[PDB]
């Protein structure tokens, strides 16, 4: 609708604030992979448990390279 | 009802016709200063008696101002009562309360007066003594390029966020050069023979260029060049064609005159008359 | 606005722009879509179409209207045709501008009325000026060589569009005078009847001194008169 | 889901009446924030008011239906001088309609004069008339096969007026022989430097082509022609 | 004064979108121009109060373009070069 797009505008703002905080902490996640992790964070997640897998697959994107 | 409905939608119809204005509003103090101040005024008990205003929004002021600045007037806002600018007092937005507002539109009306005096002269060209015509041509060449900017900014309202303080600030180096013309033209409004009335105007330009001897100087330069253009032609005509120019005594030489051609004038006369004495030989 | 403005300015007016013979073009005033902001721009725009309709009526009126003669000579003759023909050639960029306006309207029709006013400001000064020249030509019923003087006097101004535009018409009208001059100096025969071309051995071939144009001295008229009389003699 | 949607771009239009997220709606569009549609709507409303205030006898000229290209082709066919439905053989359309109808009425009176197979100078005169008819045929349908309606009125301003002069040139007796040879001769001297000069010159140059052969007979062979 | 114009456009451009910004943001953000303006105020009020319109205006400029705070130290350096630039037409028509 229109009121469903003003909310999504206010969500686009928030995602850009989290984008600033993402880039000054220099995460290897770009805008697309971070959009998977925010959907995970909506359903409830332990980011210590996600962080242990992401710290391994990022070292295993260069292991078979 | 198929025509009126499209009219109702895709034309505003609420600051120029008898219809109360509606627009969806975003309340809450940071943009609500007018309504907040209204409620404050009523709570202090004036006692009440409101001001007659119909509530016009923000962008409509911008469109109306741009048309006033382009050179046209007699819009719904900014009418003349004898040829003197006058601001409507029914204007108020949901912000600023219309106290700073009456002042910013007063400055815009003050520039509209400067354009009104010029348009009165330019319209009375059609209902002009070849130097006045060449002066009108300089004014007109300024007016077309000047009108371009005001139309081009109005295009970006049809596109983009636009507010007042940008388009006012943007036109500062244009409204500055216009005031110089408002003072040079006042000496050509001050007024004898039409060549005396022309010299009283023409010497002001020749003085004003040496006054800044930049961007003002190139403007005054281009106004000067196009108005001594008849005279350079007619003095060359006196030299090669061997006759004094008759224009119902529009010519400045006595056979009332500016200091431009004075230091070389004897060489003009002593060439023209000597050529005329060759025509008889 | 989109089709209507171009249709009115081109000289095929409608009921939005009601053509009068006493005010030209005129909008029918207040509507529930017409309001004082656009009104002044509309009023300024109407002047161009007013002068244009007058021009085309005049051109049709004096071009191709006879087949070698009622019997008047101030309402007929080659100089009137030549004036109308020259004015038709000068009016070409106005037609071209209206074509380009329609192309931009097709690309996007959200162009404001003041935008069109901004493009057409260069005809906005040219059209009211030339109107009094052509109006004086009709009203005073001018006969003979004086048409040349009338346009030559207004080509002494200080507005370059007006001056160049009238000067071209005077060159077109020079064409006819040179064509009759190719005859009278070379044989003595005339081509223009009932309208003067500032020349009629002796009488029945004499000089008509009074009608002669103002940019031409009397001395050269004496030389022309010699050539024609002598070539007729031998 | 929010992020599936999120990857769009927000509008640049914003106001200081609209700080809480305008998705772009406007301050209600101005008159010239719509065009070529709203045009037809106010023209239709104006026409309806006219029809009411008259009684339906004012005759709406194309209130809606038809559109542009079909009307252009109908306008084109009158210049071919053949049958149409609203021309002789918005509401500004009637004024253009009358001018294009009058273009067609002077086109028709030349092809009618050029279907003939009076004298030999008559056939030469007609064969010269068709030399301008060919230029007119090249002018129409090649430049505007469907192109804009007003381009017709501008294109045949310089040419339709000349064609209307050619309507006065033809009789629709009309002279023949030496009578016609002096008629066209006086047409040369009356219009000797104009836009009508080379067409009349080409007419006079070939309408005397039979006559010179007639003169060339009784002197050169002693047998009358 | 043009960076005092630009620094006013930036605020309004923020406020058109941002809903929660308040008076404190402007008071905070324009704190660096509470050093430029009060310290060039004494220069302009010095030239008005005792009227200076000679060529000794330039010495009074060179006393405060010494500065001590960087805004009033670097602002007048822009102005003085333009003043000498007009005198470089005077001293070329001389020379």
């Amino acid at each position: 609708a229109a009121a469903a797009a003003a909310n999504l505008n206010a969500v686009r703002e928030t995602m850009d604030v989290l984008l600033e905080i993402s880039r000054i902490l220099n995460t290897g996640l770009d805008m697309e992979t971070l959009s998977i992790c925010v959907r995970l964070c909506e359903q409830g997640i332990n980011p210590e448990a996600l962080s242990s897998v992401i710290k391994e697959l990022r070292k295993a994107t260069e292991a078979l390279k | 009802p198929d025509d009126r409905s499209w009219l109702e939608h895709h034309v505003v119809h609420q600051y120029w016709t008898a219809r109360p204005s509606q627009f969806p509003h975003s309340l809450h103090l940071h943009s609500n200063l007018a309504a907040v101040w209204d409620q404050h005024l009523y709570s202090s008990d004036p006692l009440y008696v409101p001001d007659d205003r119909v509530l016009v929004t923000e962008t409509q002021v911008i469109r109306e101002t741009l048309w006033l600045l382009s050179g046209v007037k007699k819009l719904f806002i900014f009418q003349l009562i004898d040829g003197k600018v006058t601001v409507r007092n029914n204007i108020i937005v949901t912000h600023l309360t219309h106290s700073c507002l009456r002042s910013v539109l007063e400055q815009i009306a003050a520039y509209g007066q400067v354009v009104f005096r010029l348009q009165e002269f330019i319209d009375e060209v059609m209902g002009p003594f070849r130097t006045y015509q060449a002066f009108m041509w300089a004014l007109y060449k300024y007016f077309i390029s000047f009108k371009e900017e005001l139309a081009e900014i109005e295009k970006c309202i049809i596109n983009t966020t636009i507010t007042l303080a940008i388009v006012v600030d943007k036109l500062a180096p244009r409204l500055s050069q216009l005031k110089v013309l408002h003072k040079v033209f006042s000496t050509g409004v001050a007024e004898t023979r039409n060549v005396v009335r022309a010299s009283h105007l023409l010497n002001t330009l020749y003085k004003a260029i040496l006054e800044y001897d930049e961007q003002t100087v190139s403007l005054l330069f281009s106004l000067w060049v196009e108005t001594v253009r008849p005279y350079l032609q007619t003095v060359d005509e006196w030299i090669v064609h061997g006759h004094l120019w008759d224009g119902a005594r529009e010519f400045i030489i006595q056979r009332t005159m500016v200091s431009f051609l004075k230091p070389v004038l004897k060489q003009i006369i002593m060439a023209g008359k000597s050529m005329q004495l060759l025509k008889n030989l | 606005m989109i089709h209507e403005l171009l249709l009115a300015l081109s000289g095929y007016p409608g009921s939005i722009f009601t053509w009068n013979k006493r005010s030209g073009l005129q909008v029918s005033q207040d509507f529930p879509f017409l309001h004082p902001s656009e009104t002044s721009v509309l009023n300024r725009l109407c002047r161009l179409g007013t002068d244009y309709i007058r021009f085309t009526e005049f051109i049709e009126q004096y071009t191709g209207h006879v087949q070698q003669q009622q019997g008047q000579g101030g309402l007929h003759g080659i100089y009137l045709r030549a004036f109308c023909t020259g004015l038709d050639s000068v009016l070409q960029p106005y037609r071209q501008a209206l074509l380009d306006l329609e192309q931009e309207f097709l690309g996007d029709p959200h162009l404001s009325i003041s935008h069109v006013n901004y493009f057409l400001d260069q005809f906005q000064l040219l059209f009211p000026s030339v109107m009094v020249v052509v109006e004086q030509i009709k009203s005073q019923k001018i006969h003979g060589c004086q048409i040349l003087e009338t346009v030559y006097k207004h080509s002494c101004g200080g507005l370059p569009p007006v001056r160049s535009a009238l000067e071209k018409i005077l060159a077109v009208c020079h064409g006819v005078m040179y064509k009759q001059l190719s005859a009278w100096m070379l044989h003595g025969l005339l081509l223009d009847q009932h309208e003067e071309f500032f020349i009629k051995s002796l009488k029945q071939f004499s000089l008509r001194v009074e009608i002669l144009p103002s940019y031409i001295p009397v001395r050269v008229a004496e030389k022309i008169l010699f050539v024609g009389e002598s070539v007729q003699m031998f | 889901l929010w992020e599936a949607a999120l990857t769009y771009e927000a509008s640049k239009r914003r106001c200081w009446e609209r700080v809480g997220c305008p998705p772009g709606h406007r301050e209600e569009p101005y008159l010239t924030e719509a065009g070529r549609d709203a045009f037809d709507k106010f023209c239709r409303l104006h026409q309806g008011e006219l029809q009411l205030l008259a009684g339906g006898v004012l005759q709406a000229p194309q209130p809606v239906l038809v559109k542009e290209c079909e009307l252009v082709k109908d306008v084109l066919n009158v210049l071919i001088g053949v049958v149409s439905a609203t021309f002789s053989l918005p509401e500004s359309i009637s004024s253009l309609l009358s001018e294009v109808a009058e273009y067609g009425t002077c086109y028709t009176r030349l092809s009618h004069f050029s279907l003939q197979p009076k004298g030999l100078v008559f056939q030469a005169f007609t064969s010269g008339l068709r030399r301008y008819l060919q230029y007119y045929r090249a002018c129409v349908l090649s430049t505007p096969p469907t192109l804009s309606l007003l381009t017709i009125g501008f294109l045949f301003k310089k040419l339709g007026r000349q064609l209307r002069y050619l309507a006065e040139l033809c009789g629709v007796a009309f002279p023949t022989g030496v009578k016609l040879l002096s008629y066209l001769y006086q047409e040369a001297l009356h219009n000797c430097s104009n836009e009508h000069y080379p067409v009349l010159l080409s007419l006079l140059k070939t309408s005397c082509e039979p006559y010179t052969r007639f003169i060339h007979d009784w002197v050169y062979s002693g047998v009358f022609r």
